[PDB]
């Protein structure tokens, strides 16, 4: 949850400095390098998938700022951001299947944006999905995303300052 | 138990896995006494012959791996003992892959030698069957009984 | 007392032989068992349902107090 | 290797005596395994209709409500399935038991003294005195009148003894009628008894001719051993009409001389019922739903 | 309705050679019928049926095969054919009960 | 590989008061003093007394892991054989100089091999395939 808090308050807002954005959560982007070199020879021990609540979350937060912010997503020279075609390409066919076990909403909003940007390609891993595929209360704390959108009118005056619509 | 350390003891010391054998003699005092015994002299004996589908099913009834009973990757059997148009099996055979399906691997099978109720002059003539023997944990020789 | 209506297991309505049964012992001068075996009865856990029922109503029915005496 | 035309030439198919009662059914060439899955749907998960709940009003009589109620939902009611859909379970009763759902039934009789001239007897003294399964009745509630117009839904055996009064006394009812599998109660249960038999497999080894001709005959049925002449060796000539009681094995002559087994292939089934189903009804009832018990189990996605 | 199939994935493999098949409510209705077609699939090297408990209706099946065929493909073709093991009490029947 | 190879003779028959299983003396054609003992199974193979067996133990059939089912045209080298069992060896002896007896057994099927010429070709096994004829 509490890598959950940074989410939506870094999606739904406007006033951040985006250049410390990459800059000051670089040691989560340093965490999926360190994640991969020294904590990938463990899983056919004693043991499931779900040591990793840290991975299914934290990788979805940063990927909860991805179908928000495209534009915030390119610079001026026409590269990607930290050469996404190779960070997010990866973590695709590793000892976790990071596309098995996924939220609902926000993990297939993952489904337009990758093919008309070319972000990734999982578009024959979703037929792939449904057939390999305490614990069964797990899913009552990684389905809510904190900062949801505002349902009231009147503390709205407040909060639609900061606040902007889908894109 | 209404706390939890009497949880500890009381599933690690008043567990039925450690009185097995009582202490009084040395005479156990556990096991299927009355009708599963009487219905192993039908079982393991010549008299019952197995075929595939028997053989497949008497196991799946009694190892129920989704609950976790398998050690390598799931179960297995042996090859059948007749080679024919129908293979058959026997009930020797059965008591076996149960005793082999459950224990782990680096682990190398049991081997009695000891008796029976049965004296073998009920069993007709000169055939024995009163003695047991466990060649790697198979009941190679004999029919199981109350002893 | 009152006559079981399905047989305990054998799943017949052996009810309508019982009146018909009680026909039967009284006038029509027949025996106990081919009088009852003349009525539909193929099994054997049928016919006692008839062969050993009491009619224990009337012990019942014979105390009546939405009646005089 | 199987193939589904190397067992249609196989399962064959004899009828040997139906009625709307009983069906003799030479159903051959199946296995044991599928001898239950005829056997069980047959029985109990087969959808009937009785009535379950028992509305009464006021039970006068010296037998008690309790013992009566459940045997005015347990009578045999000779309606047609198929006709009264599924029934939710837990809503409360205003939307769950509609027109679609309840034969609404009731029974009424107030008995009273009759004098008359003398054992004497009962329907001899009383008005309304043994009232019976005909005196329940029909009366629908809702938006069907004419779909009972060929039919009123009659009890199946109108003679049940429900109560027997004495003038004083009175009944006055009303249940409710539901469907039902008879896997909840046996008043479910729309055959009486679907019990199997295999063929018996008499065996012989020896001419019986002469004079074991008229002792292996005597103790067996007797449309069953073909006793042809002192000659022409006696063929059993009717396999089916025996049961196996292997009587000829308390004999201490014939217990090699003859033998028997079973055929394990050839089947006769006895399916009877109280009335409110027939055999030549209900074959497409075991049948047709375990055809739609195993189509949609197909296609279901898979989970976890 | 997705309380009928339920892959008991505490039982399986990587590529699901084999699977104890979770399936709610049924009895030897069939057990006692899909094991008796599901050897007739020549890939099968072992199954069998199970009761988790014999008082509430419950059941747990599992098959085993060889290569080129999983766990739940080898329940495709045992189920197309009690599609068919009834549609010949149906087909041929319905000859013999039209003319007794 | 064939490891043992002779033609045997039917001595008696007994049934033990059993029911598929009679048990069998065999003495040899070539050799007056192997006594193979054989609790047959009766129903695949019927026995009676002086029969001509020819009772060969063999071990494997020209990785193989274990039982296939037996599929369509396949090469078996006891495809032409019929009764064929298999067992594994538990217990040796010694009779007379020059004899070596063993005891064998089938899942409770015991037999008793007194002899000497598998002095040099059979031991205590664990996978045998016997190959009868008739
Ligand atoms: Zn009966």
């Amino acid at each position: 949850k509490s890598l959950q808090y940074l989410g939506s308050y870094i999606a739904r807002a406007k006033k951040l400095s985006r250049t410390q954005i990459i800059f000051v959560a670089s040691y989560l982007t340093s965490w999926l390098n360190r994640y991969v070199i020294e904590r990938e020879e463990e899983v056919d021990q004693r043991g499931g998938m779900e040591r990793f609540k840290h991975f299914y979350a934290a990788f979805q937060a940063l990927c909860y700022i991805f179908c928000f912010r495209h534009n915030i997503f390119r610079d001026t020279d026409g590269n990607w951001e930290c050469e996404l075609d190779k960070f997010f390409q990866r973590m695709v066919i590793s000892k976790f299947n990071p596309l098995k076990f996924c939220n609902e909403n926000v993990m297939l909003m993952f489904a337009r944006i990758a093919q008309q940007e070319s972000v990734a390609y999982c578009f024959s891993i979703i037929e792939n999905n449904n057939n390999e595929r305490t614990r069964q209360q797990f899913i009552d704390l990684q389905s809510y995303f904190p900062y949801d959108p505002l349902f009231l009118k009147n503390y709205k005056i407040l909060m639609k300052e900061y606040y902007i619509e889908w894109s | 138990p209404q706390n939890e350390n009497a949880r500890a003891e009381a599933l690690n010391l008043a567990n039925t896995d450690s009185q097995y054998l009582t202490p009084t003699s040395g005479s156990p005092v556990r096991g299927l006494i009355q009708d599963h015994i009487s219905a192993g002299v039908w079982l393991t004996s010549k008299d019952s012959f197995f075929t595939r589908e028997q053989y497949q099913q008497y196991i799946y009834g009694c190892i129920r791996p989704e609950d976790g009973h398998t050690t390598r990757s799931k179960i297995v059997t042996l090859p059948p003992t007749i080679f024919k148009p129908y293979p058959l099996w026997t009930g020797k055979q059965i008591i076996t892959t149960v005793l082999l399906n459950v224990t782990p691997p680096d682990m190398p099978g049991i081997n009695l030698i000891s008796k029976n109720k049965i004296k073998n002059e009920y069993w007709g003539k000169g055939s024995l069957e009163n003695e047991v023997l466990f060649k790697d944990g198979a009941l190679l020789c004999g029919i199981l009984d109350k002893s | 007392m009152i006559v079981p209506v399905r047989c305990f297991s054998c799943g017949k309505v052996v009810g309508d032989k019982w009146e018909s049964y009680l026909n039967l012992l009284q006038e029509d001068e027949l025996d106990e068992g081919t009088a009852l075996s003349r009525l539909g009865l193929k099994r054997y856990c049928c016919r006692r349902m008839i062969l050993t029922h009491v009619d224990l109503i009337e012990k019942f029915l014979r105390y009546n107090p939405l009646e005089k005496r | 290797e199987w193939n589904v035309e190397k067992f249609k030439k196989d399962f064959e198919v004899n009828i040997s005596s139906l009625d709307a009662r009983e069906a003799n059914f030479d159903l051959i060439n199946i296995d044991t395994s599928i001898a239950n899955a005829f056997r069980r749907i047959m029985i109990s998960e087969v959808p009937s209709v009785a009535a379950e709940y028992v509305y009464f009003f006021n039970n006068t009589s010296v037998i008690q409500d309790e013992v009566l109620a459940h045997r005015i939902g347990l009578v045999p009611l000779k309606v047609d399935p198929d006709m009264l859909t599924w029934v939710d379970s837990n809503l409360p009763d205003d939307e769950k038991f509609t027109d679609e759902n309840t034969i609404v039934l009731s029974l009424n009789v107030k008995c009273t003294r009759n004098p008359d001239a003398p054992s004497t007897d009962p329907k001899e003294l009383y008005n309304n005195a043994h009232v019976y399964a005909r005196d329940l009745k029909f009366e629908p509630q809702g938006r069907q009148s004419t779909t009972f117009a060929d039919c009123p839904v009659v009890p199946a055996d109108p003679d049940i003894l429900l109560a027997k009064l004495r003038p004083g006394q009175e009944i006055s009812l009303k249940a409710h009628c539901i469907l039902g599998i008879g896997g909840d109660h046996a008043k479910f249960s729309p055959v009486s008894t679907a019990s199997y038999r295999l063929l018996p497999q008499i065996n012989i080894l020896q001419p019986i001719k002469g004079e074991s001709a008229r002792r292996f005959q005597k103790c067996f049925p007797p449309g069953v051993i073909g006793i042809d002449e002192g000659s022409d060796e006696a063929y059993v000539k009717d396999a089916r009409k025996d049961t196996v009681s292997r009587e000829v094995l308390r004999y201490e002559e014939f217990a090699d001389k003859v033998k028997l087994g079973r055929v394990r292939n050839h089947f006769i089934f006895n399916v009877e019922s109280a009335g409110a189903m027939t055999p030549e009804e209900i074959f497409f009832k075991s049948v047709r739903i375990l055809k739609n018990k195993a189509e949609y189990l197909k296609n279901c996605p898979i989970t976890q | 309705d997705r309380e009928k199939i339920k892959l008991l994935t505490q039982a399986t493999s990587e590529d699901g050679t084999s699977a104890s098949f979770q399936i709610v409510e049924e009895d030897h209705t069939l057990g006692n019928a899909l094991r008796y077609v599901i050897m007739k699939n020549p890939d099968v090297e072992f199954c069998g049926y199970s009761i988790p408990h014999p008082s509430e209706n419950l059941l747990n099946i599992r098959i085993q095969t060889y290569g080129e065929t999983t766990a739940v493909d080898a329940l495709q073709k045992g189920l197309k054919d009690l599609m068919d093991l009834c549609d010949v009490v149906e087909s041929k029947f319905t000859e013999k009960i039209k003319s007794m | 590989n064939t490891l043992f190879d002779d033609i045997f003779q039917v001595s008696e028959v007994d049934p033990g008061r059993y029911n598929k299983v009679c048990r069998i003396e065999a003495a040899s054609t070539t050799q007056d003093q192997c006594k193979l003992t054989l609790d047959i199974n009766v129903e695949l193979f019927p026995v009676a007394a002086q029969d001509s067996l020819t009772v060969t133990i063999a071990s494997s059939l020209n990785a193989t892991r274990s039982w296939r089912p037996p599929q369509a045209g396949d090469r078996s080298l006891a495809d032409d054989y019929d009764y064929v069992m298999y067992g594994t060896a538990y217990k040796f002896e010694e009779v007379s100089k020059d004899l070596i007896a063993v005891y064998y057994s089938f899942g409770g099927l015991l037999m008793r091999l007194e002899g000497n010429y598998r002095n040099l070709n059979n031991l205590k096994q664990e996978n045998a395939y016997l190959l009868i004829r008739r």
